This record gives C-alpha cells, structure tokens and sequence, in this order.
C-alpha cells in the first residue's frame, strides 16, 4: 500500500540499538561506582545521539553552529525521555539491561534522591499510556525544544522542522479524544524542562564539586563546561506547547 | 567543542 | 524533510561484519572458506533484518518473503563484497580478512575469487555511486521469484517497478537512459555470476571428501534450495532479453 | 527452513 514510507517509520529504523553499561555484578553496589557507570554510559549515549540526529530529515540541514547548539541544549532531555521509555517497557529504572536500579539499589544513600526525578518520567509514560510511534515523534521534539535567546542562525529552517514533527506526533496519536491527548502528550513534553532543569542541576554540581571523586567522560565533559556559563546566564529558551 | 564538530560533519 | 526511498535504504543498510580470521596461523583454502562460509551465515541473518526494513517487503506474503531471500541471498552476497572490494585490485570480505595478492595465489582460491572480482570490477568501471548500489541491490533481493510465480504476485510487481523507477531517480541525481541500460545490464549478468558462485557452493557442500564446515543457517538455505535448481523452478527475471 | 521463519517474525 503506502510503499513511500513515513516520516514515523523512518525514525523507526534509525533509533539506535539499546547500549550494555559494563557494569560489573560481583564487585558491591556503591553510590559512587553507580554514577561514575552511568556518566561512561551517559558519553556513549550522546556519540549514539550525534548519529541519531544527523538522520533525522532537515536537522543535517541546519548550520553546523545549530546542530552543536541544539544537542548541547537537548541531551539531557533525550537521554532522561529515552530512560524513562526503557524503565516504562521493562517501577524501576532501566539505564542499561546489565545495570537496572531496583529496589535494593534505589535504598542506597543519595540514589533515589535523584532517581525520583527520573521515575516521574517513567510514570508519566505508563500513566498517558504512551505507544512507541508516538514516543518518537515526541523524543524527535525533544532534541527540539531550547533554543538560544536570540535565537538560532538558521532559525526559519529549525522553525519549520519543528512545525513538522508537531504534525507528526499528531498523526501518531490519530493512527491509535484527539485533542485532549495531544494536550497531554505536549504537556508532558513541557514538563521536560522542570525534570531536566533537576537533572543538569545536581549534575553540573558534582561535575564543580572538589572533594566528589566523580568521573566524567570527555565527552560530556566537554558539554557539561560548555554549557555552565549558558544557562548561569540564561541564553536559554525553552519553547512550551502551553504558556 | 571540536569532538562533537567532528562527530556532526 | 520528506524521506525519500532512498534515503532509508540508506539507514536501513547493515554494519560490516568482522570475520573473525586468525592472522597468526598460515592461511590455506579451506581454512579461509571455512571461515567464509560461517562469516556468510552471519551476513545472511543480517539481510534478512535488511529485507524486513524495505518498504513494501514485510507486506508481501511470509512465503514469499522466505523464498525470496531464499533465491537471492548469493546476489546479496556478491553484489555487497563487489561494493566493499570496489571502496578498498582485491577482495574486501571483511576489515579483518582483505584477499590480498598473496593469498590469491593460494591452491584453487582464484579460481573462484575471478567471478567474485568481475563484479567488483564492474563497479569500478561503470564508477557506480552508493544511491546506486543500495537501489542495484535492491532490485537482486527481487531478481528470482518461482517460475508458477509467487502468491502476491501482483504487490511484488509493484514494489520491483517502485526500485526500478527508484534506481532512475538515483541516476538523474547523479547519459542517463544510456547508464540506466548499462547499470540494468550489469544487473542483468549478476545471474551468471551467481549460477558460478553457487554451483561450486552446492558442490562443495555435497562433498564428503571435503571437510568444509557450513554454518546451519547456510545449510538449511542451500538444502532447501538444491531441487529448485534440479527440477528448475525459478525464474529469472531480466531487464533485457 | 524455521529459523527463516522466525526471524522474519
Ligand atoms: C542526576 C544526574 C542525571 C544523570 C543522567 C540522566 C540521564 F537520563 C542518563 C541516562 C542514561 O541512560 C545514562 C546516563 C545519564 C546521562 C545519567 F544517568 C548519568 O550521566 C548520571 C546523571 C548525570 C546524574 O545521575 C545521578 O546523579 C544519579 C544516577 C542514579 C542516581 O543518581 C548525575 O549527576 S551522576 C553524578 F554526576
Ligand atoms: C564460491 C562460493 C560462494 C562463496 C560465498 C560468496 C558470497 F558472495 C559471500 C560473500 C561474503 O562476504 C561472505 C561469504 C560468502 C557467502 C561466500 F564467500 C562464502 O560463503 C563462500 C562461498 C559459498 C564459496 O566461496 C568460495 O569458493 C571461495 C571464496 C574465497 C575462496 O573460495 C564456496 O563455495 S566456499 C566452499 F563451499
């Protein structure tokens, strides 16, 4: 029938394969060991992103500047989206396959202080009942979502890409009442910027922190120092669906 | 940022 | 921001699969087609999450999705290690096992590494670029179909034309009718390269003299298609007579 | 051939 394929169909395929934390099982459970997998893990997931954006339709399109920009802005929302699916499909939290937090691990001191965060996501998902096809469309709009306050230097092209995966979503939700689940899909979307906000706060304070001991990898490191004068300045905007 | 850079071109 | 058919054959195009070659133990013929033919077992299974991933294909139906990969996975095969050699004068298999010019020189190795070379060859001349591989490949998962024909008959006809009309595309973005006749004439002659390649494949596999290892995954292909041969069911399909 | 099958499925 429809041997032209869909943009949903597309973002289907170019999802990137599910990546092992490396987490070792007869070495004890600790706070600090935890975090450190998870950044080494979180660096890999952004190398994954890179490749997954670059094939969305129209983002290689973008000036290079933009596309740094909006992965810099975005990859705590797409990696904590992407989490929360995981955690959903498998409450617990799925950062990887071989390191699940359960409940034992969610007792550990300073574990599920952060993880509530994290799990509120994961609620959400289960709550609204979300399918996968919409969950692409709305983890594409996620890459999408903040943009430098004057912003972006192709920002036409990135105002009609964004135009096009709100369209998008909402075939998803008619392919499963309308309009009030694309109220709640996008208000879910919304409420990104609070989880996120939590997210990268007690992140870039362990990152600063001296007597810590975290490791990051570069990769985030880079962006983490990249983006600590950006948003303790506040060049961000976080675009909402609903004011 | 060049790493990203690189990973974007 | 409309996806174009061709830009998912991209995606949709599977990792290159490492061997596995030892490179500290003397190479010899059997040891090498050994390794081959396990490394091909592995390239089957990922053409079959290929061929699930074309638009169209996963309609069609499951038998004649089964027998079409069935009829075409040396096509696939071939036509790929032609692309991966052509993108290296020698054979790229694997990043792990190169046919160098030493290791052709090898007891009965060219012998059968000239057809895979021809293709290979052909590419280069013809200086054929990837949108055109990934349609040209396309179009040999489509190449046999059983001569009484197969069930939905009338979507694989469809879905042949929209590859066909896609590989077109593929040249104007690049003369053209006169490339678009030589790159189907080179698709054309992929059938007498792979009637070479599995005819020497079916014949060592029916050796017992030879203690050449198949992974299953190859034997239930070959098994299942060595009578399709012998009582001549297939069909195949040409773009010039 | 079952395996075909399967991974078909
Ligand atoms: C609170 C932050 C946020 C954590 C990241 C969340 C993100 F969703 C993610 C998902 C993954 O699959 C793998 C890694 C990350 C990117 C992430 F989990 C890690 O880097 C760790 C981050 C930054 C974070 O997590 C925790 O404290 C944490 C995890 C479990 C309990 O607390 C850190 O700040 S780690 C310390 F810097
Ligand atoms: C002549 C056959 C055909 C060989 C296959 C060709 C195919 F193109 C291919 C490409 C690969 O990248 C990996 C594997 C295969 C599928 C293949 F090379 C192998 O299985 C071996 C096959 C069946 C074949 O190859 C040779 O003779 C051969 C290759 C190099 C030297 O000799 C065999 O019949 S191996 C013994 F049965």
């Amino acid at each position: 029938p429809q041997l032209t394929p869909t943009l949903v169909s597309l973002l289907e395929v170019i999802e990137p394969e599910v990546l092992y934390a490396g987490y070792d099982s007869s070495v004890p459970d600790s706070t600090w060991r935890i975090m450190t997998t998870l950044n080494m893990l979180g660096g890999r997931q952004v190398i994954a992103a890179v490749k997954w954006a670059k094939a969305i339709p129209g983002f290689r399109n973008l000036h290079l500047d933009d596309q740094m920009t909006l992965l810099q802005y975005s990859w705590m929302y797409l990696m904590a989206f992407a989490l929360g699916w995981r955690s959903y499909r498998q409450n617990l939290l799925c950062f990887a396959p071989d390191l699940i937090i359960n409940e034992q691990r969610m007792t550990l001191p300073g574990m599920y202080d952060q993880c509530k965060h994290m799990l509120y996501v994961s609620s959400e998902l289960h709550r609204l009942q979300v399918s996968y096809e919409e969950y692409l469309c709305m983890k594409t709009l996620l890459l999408l979502s903040s943009v430098p306050k004057d912003g972006l230097k192709s920002q036409e092209l990135f105002d009609e890409i964004r135009m096009t995966y709100i369209k998008e979503l909402g075939k998803a939700i008619v392919k499963r009442q309308n309009w009030q689940r694309f109220y709640q899909l996008t208000k879910l979307l919304d409420s990104m910027h609070e989880v996120v906000e939590n997210l990268l706060n007690y992140c870039f304070q362990t990152f600063l922190d001296k007597t810590m001991s975290i490791e990051f990898p570069e990769m985030l490191a880079e962006i983490i120092t990249n983006q600590i004068p950006k948003y303790s300045n506040g060049n961000i905007k976080k675009l909402l669906f609903h004011q | 940022n060049a790493l990203l850079r690189y990973l974007l071109d």
